[PDB]
RNA sequence: AUAAUAGUAAAGAUGAAAUAAUAAUAAUAAUUAUAAGACUAAUAUAUGUGAAAAUAUUAAUUAAAUAUUAACUGACAUUGAGGGAUUAAAACUAGAGUAGCGAAACGGAUUCGAUACCCGUGUAGUUCUAGUAGUAAACUAUGAAUACAAUUAUUUAUAAUAUAUAUAUAAAUAAUAAAUGAAAAUGAAAGUAUUCCACCUGAAGAGUACGUUAGCAAUAAUGAAACUCAAAACAAUAGACG
């Protein structure tokens, strides 16, 4: 396959690390509560037990619960990482 | 000379190759030389490499391609499972035999061909096992049914008199979880060297 | 000429070929015929390419200016075979006015020319004198 | 005869305006086999409720945006569902990638296009480009 | 030349082409029958 | 029950490892994943509008070195021969 | 005709273009979402805003190489990251 | 020097398709005799639908019939018979391309070698 | 001067072989080939008459 | 652009607006159907190819083109004043052509003003055929040739290897060592050397004037002096500023 080597940089860096947490719990009870609305008439008691759950998460606030170290990585391995020639 | 010492030594005793460390198609038989280490070795980071090896390794097992690369690190995956199938094969005792009517391969330009097994059993077919109880005529080994069975590090054809519908429709997908006991029949080996296993269900 | 062969044939050759592998076929009419005529067409100069006619041309050149059956760059010969190339250059010019790269491109090769006949001048000017006597210079 | 085979929707959504188009595929049930061919291939059209934002009461720049467009859709929308041509399929075609496009989108699944989505069998775009062509415009300074 | 320097012979071109435009009925004039 | 993506089914012949019932395992899976490469100048294939057309994205467009994966010349006589075959009626 | 009859839309199925799909009727969202991304694919959008206006030939030539430096960078970048990651499961 | 053709010839008759096609390999074929030409090989293809309705002039086609001629000739030969096929009202598309015989002598028609067969011996065998 | 002319020679023979062997492979194949009208004729009725090895792909 | 179909009040434009061959003479959008020019989406990297200008829809013709072997010639070479040929865009002279774009011009906006930037009509021009002319940031801002010098990674081609391996060659591209350099940086050349040609000798005045030659012309080449200054220029540094 074609491989691509950089030239010198003067520092590897991503500007952004993503550290993709998973999803909110209490958010998603909510999306449920409203995909049972979208069917069942407005509010029927099929989502009974879901409205309760969504409201126990939803006490304290509105979101239940409340950093990737990549680029102290990249940082450190870049002078390693290079194919950069002798002195 | 040096170079004569240089060819007879372990690094040159390793056969090299360039395959991926990390392969995620079919495996079927080992693809690298493990390598181990004393724990002696190990505690002060030497491998019988050309350089140290990281000391977040704590396993005494590994598998490299190269010695040293352009990167500046050795190309390597701190595993040796193939050692342990092998293992747990020895330890069913199910001898391979070759289906086709062929004489041992072991008994009597290159052939790059696997001869016979590649080695994971040496065992011949005709013995017995006696213990305590008596002369084991079906073998014993608990695997998981995946929907196939994995039996002790390898995957195997199943069958059964009836398909049990409580324990499998319990769970239709999460039958991983529960170790069923099988009684294995017989190992064939095919031209690609994958190890055909045949198993029976026990309850 | 009209019975004339491209890819290095020559007809009597080819015909007696033919005939040699019709006896081994025999040992082992119309329609034969009619097979040798197609071969003879698919071979001829004149269904062929400019091109083979002009490696043709250079060969018939260095066999009439070779001072010695191996020749080919002996300076007279190097001229002639510059000459048939030149000719077909000219020609392809007349064709093509514009064609620029290839007028271009005559004209280094007649700059070529003169320099070797100028070389054969100094080193056997009599034999120099001949070869452009020959060429029509 | 005269046979309303499907119907087709279509969309030209610009930079400054949409306008949307509902049209009948009319096929006549009555010669030569490739004629024929030709003819069941390339159907004869008839527009029926011809739209674009400014018919909704959006004037000059207000045309151009979203809402606009979206209101536009949802008029359309309406006029199929009183107007009659809901009983046989209905093909979905855009053009040019304006705002409007994803207001007119966003309205058929939501709904405001709720009686029309069950009878439309495809959508497919259809915008024009050019292999080379006349020569645009100079790019506007600004 | 810098694109600075540059701009002052372009601004000295332009000047000459001004004076150009500007003599031209003259050097009509001038050249022609002389 | 569970869909088809959560679960890595190990094939009937082949070696497994604890390991490689995980997660972990799947999602490495995951990240890695023809005629004129075996060695044959695509300029035979002019009149093969079916083969060319594995060569070229959903609307006609021909595709790139980085996703057909060609050695450049055999590329680029892949290119020539589908415009071939476009100034042809076929294709 | 009856050839014609017996031919039921064989050709307006292949005759078509790929900028075309059958709807779903339980997601229509889902169909033009995939037709959005097929769009997306052939770079028709972008060709399309590329065409409004005329950008001189060496200037247009200057921004596609631009473009596949950029391109190249990226990559050579992504290939340095996963260089990094494999060092930093390693131990290095 | 060894031409391929490829022309997409009209089908106006819906039962009987190829008699149009097969006149135009006669008409064509005869033209390439007549003028010291070696026809090879006349590989039909099959009633195959057009791309597009493509259209010659005041008609219109999206079906037709579809065949390669592989014939020897002069250059000049060549150009006439496309001359003449691009006047025809019975063909669609024309294409004649080279095949080049540098290499070799015997050389299959272009969907030959695509295939495998490399010279017309091997198809023959 | 005697192995140089030997170079020459041979290299000269082998191409001549070539050429022969490559006149005999196109006499072999030259019975498909057409010259005459009943031949073309003959060819003609073979692949549209026949209907069979139409070549399509599929 | 014209015409037909059905269909309804706006359409088109912009930062927002208007003016206009826009629209209640029935448009715009849609679907068809004719014609006309001019352009060439992807592939594409201008990779490559060309002396340089240049050069990517397809085909054919004619021309020229790579490498390695074999044989032959026997220094026939290098560079090249003068000279010669080709030389983008604009421009010009004829004769066709003229869709789109578009100097100018006119009109609408914008603005204190707006001979502009934006919008609308849109003529030269852009297109072809035959020429003239011989300039561009015609740039790699780097004349051509030969011998040589430390590494690595990429491709590309060549040979062997026992067709797919790991090897030997070249070639290019990318990082550098040394070396050179005002530094920026150059890196097989901006290094080490040899050969040949072109050109420079403060800034202004000036590539101006006069003269001559060439051109249908615009112009092109050639190319001074007086007068006036101790200035004028480049690389890099640290700020301030946007
Ligand atoms: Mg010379
Ligand atoms: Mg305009
Ligand atoms: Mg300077
Ligand atoms: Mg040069
Ligand atoms: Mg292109
Ligand atoms: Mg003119
Ligand atoms: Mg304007
Ligand atoms: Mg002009
Ligand atoms: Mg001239
Ligand atoms: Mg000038
Ligand atoms: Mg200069
Ligand atoms: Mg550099
Ligand atoms: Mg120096
Ligand atoms: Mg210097
Ligand atoms: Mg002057």
């Amino acid at each position: 396959p074609p491989v691509y080597r950089l030239p010198p940089l003067p520092r590897l860096k991503v500007k952004k690390p993503i550290i993709r947490q998973e999803a909110n719990k209490c958010l998603v009870l909510m999306s449920n509560l409203l995909q049972c609305w979208s069917s069942y008439g407005h509010m029927s008691p099929k989502c009974a037990g879901l409205v309760t759950e969504l409201k126990s998460c939803t006490s304290e606030s509105a979101l239940g619960k409340r950093k990737s170290n990549i680029n102290y990585h990249a940082a450190r391995l870049y002078d390693r990482i290079n194919g950069k020639p002798h002195d | 000379t040096l170079a004569e010492l240089l060819g007879r030594s372990r690094i040159a005793q390793v056969a090299n190759n360039h395959k991926p460390l990390t392969y995620t198609g079919k495996k079927f038989h080992p693809t690298h030389q493990i390598i181990e280490t004393k724990p002696s070795t190990l505690y002060r980071q030497e491998w019988g490499l050309k350089s140290a090896i990281p000391s977040k390794i704590k396993s005494r097992y590994l598998v490299y391609n190269d010695l040293d690369t352009l990167e500046r690190i050795t190309t390597f995956e701190p595993r040796g499972g193939t050692q342990w199938n092998r293992l747990r094969f020895q330890e069913m005792g199910v001898p391979i035999v070759s289906n086709i009517g062929r004489q041992n391969p072991f008994f009597k330009k290159f052939n790059t061909e696997i001869i016979g097994t590649g080695g994971l059993s040496y065992s011949l077919p005709g013995k017995l096992k006696n213990s305590p109880n008596g002369v084991i005529q079906r073998t014993v080994v608990p695997g998981r049914i995946l929907n196939l069975a994995a039996i002790g590090g390898f995957v195997a054809d199943v069958v059964f008199f009836q398909s049990p519908p409580s324990s499998f429709n319990s769970m239709g997908d999460f039958i991983r979880m529960k170790t069923f006991l099988f009684e294995i029949l017989e190992a064939s080996m095919e031209k690609n060297g994958s190890v055909s296993m045949h198993a029976r269900l026990l309850e | 000429e009209p019975l004339v062969l491209s890819k290095g044939y020559n007809i009597e050759e080819v015909d007696k070929f033919l005939a040699a592998i019709e006896s081994a076929k025999r040992e082992r009419i119309e329609k034969l015929e009619d097979r040798r005529e197609a071969i003879l067409r698919i071979l001829s100069m004149r269904n062929s390419e400019n091109k083979n006619a002009i490696k043709m041309a250079v060969e018939l050149a260095r066999k009439e200016f070779e001072r010695f059956p191996g020749d080919t760059g002996s300076s007279e010969v190097q001229a002639a075979c510059m000459t048939v190339r030149i000719q077909n250059m000219a020609n392809h010019i007349k064709e093509h006015r514009k064609d620029f790269a290839n007028t271009r491109n005559l004209r280094i090769l007649v700059q070529q020319r003169q320099a070797i006949l100028r070389y054969l001048k100094r080193d056997n000017p009599e034999k120099y004198y001949w070869t452009i006597q020959k060429l029509g210079l | 005869k005269e046979e309303v085979v499907k119907y087709i929707l279509h969309g030209k959504f610009t930079k400054n305006n949409t306008h949307l188009t509902f049209s009948s595929v009319v096929e006549d049930k009555n010669l030569t086999y490739n004629d024929t061919m030709l003819y069941y291939l390339n159907l004869p059209q008839k527009v029926k409720i011809s739209l674009s934002t400014g018919c909704l009461g959006f004037r000059k720049a207000a045309r151009g945006e979203y809402e606009a467009a979206f209101q536009t859709s949802g008029r359309m929308f309406e006029l199929i569902k009183e107007k009659n041509m809901l009983n046989k399929d209905i093909e979905v075609v855009m053009d040019d990638f304006g705002k409007g496009r994803a207001a007119f989108i966003s309205a058929l699944v939501g709904k405001e296009g709720a009686s029309v989505v069950k009878k439309v069998v495809k959508i497919s775009d259809a915008t024009k480009l050019k292999f080379g062509g006349v020569r645009s415009p100079k790019m506007r300074r600004l | 030349d810098s694109v600075m320097r540059k701009r002052k012979k372009k601004m000295k071109k332009h000047k000459l082409r001004k004076r150009r435009k500007r003599e031209k009925a003259e050097r009509r004039k001038l050249s022609q029958g002389r | 029950k569970i869909d088809q993506s959560l679960s890595k089914k190990l094939p009937k012949g082949t070696i497994y490892d604890p390991f490689d019932f995980s997660m972990g395992r799947i999602h490495l899976d995951r990240k890695y994943q023809d005629i004129m490469k075996s060695g044959a100048n695509p300029l035979e294939f002019y009149a093969r509008p079916r083969i060319l057309s594995r060569y070229v994205t959903s609307t006609g467009r021909i595709q790139h070195r980085d996703i057909t994966g060609l050695s450049a010349k055999n590329q680029r006589r892949l290119s020539k021969a589908i415009r071939r075959c476009q100034a042809i009626g076929l294709m | 005709a009856e050839i014609a009859r017996s031919s039921v839309e064989n050709a307006q199925m292949r005759f078509n273009s790929g900028k075309s799909i059958i709807v779903n009727k339980n997601n229509p969202a889902e169909s033009f979402k995939r037709l959005n991304r097929i769009m997306f694919e052939n770079n028709i959008p972008g060709d399309k805003r590329s065409q409004r206006f005329y950008m001189k030939p060496g200037k247009v030539a200057e921004l596609k190489r631009s473009q596949r430096h950029r391109k190249e960078f990226m990559m050579g970048f992504k290939r340095l990251i996963e260089i990094v990651k494999d060092a930093k499961r390693k131990g290095y | 020097m060894l031409y391929e053709l490829i022309g997409l010839v009209r089908i106006t008759n819906s039962n009987a398709p190829k008699l149009e096609a097969k006149e135009l390999s006669s008409t064509i074929g005869k033209l390439i005799i007549q003028n010291r030409g070696v026809v090879r090989d006349i590989v039909p293809m099959g009633i195959r639908y057009l791309p597009k309705i493509m259209k010659k002039d005041q008609e219109k086609h999206f079906r037709a019939y579809h065949f390669l001629m592989l014939f020897d000739s002069s250059a000049a030969v060549q150009s006439e018979i496309l001359r003449t096929l691009k006047k025809d009202p019975r063909v669609i598309r024309s294409s004649i391309v080279k095949v080049d015989l540098d290499k070799q002598l015997d050389r299959a028609s272009s969907l030959h070698r695509s295939l495998g067969k490399k010279s017309i011996l091997e198809l023959v065998n | 001067k005697l192995k140089r002319n030997y170079n020459r020679s041979l290299l000269n023979f082998q191409a001549h072989k070539k050429k022969l062997n490559e006149l005999l492979n196109l006499y072999h194949v030259a019975n498909e080939f057409i010259v005459t009208e009943s031949q073309l004729l003959k060819k003609i009725d073979k692949v549209f008459n026949d209907e069979t090895e139409e070549f399509t792909d599929a």
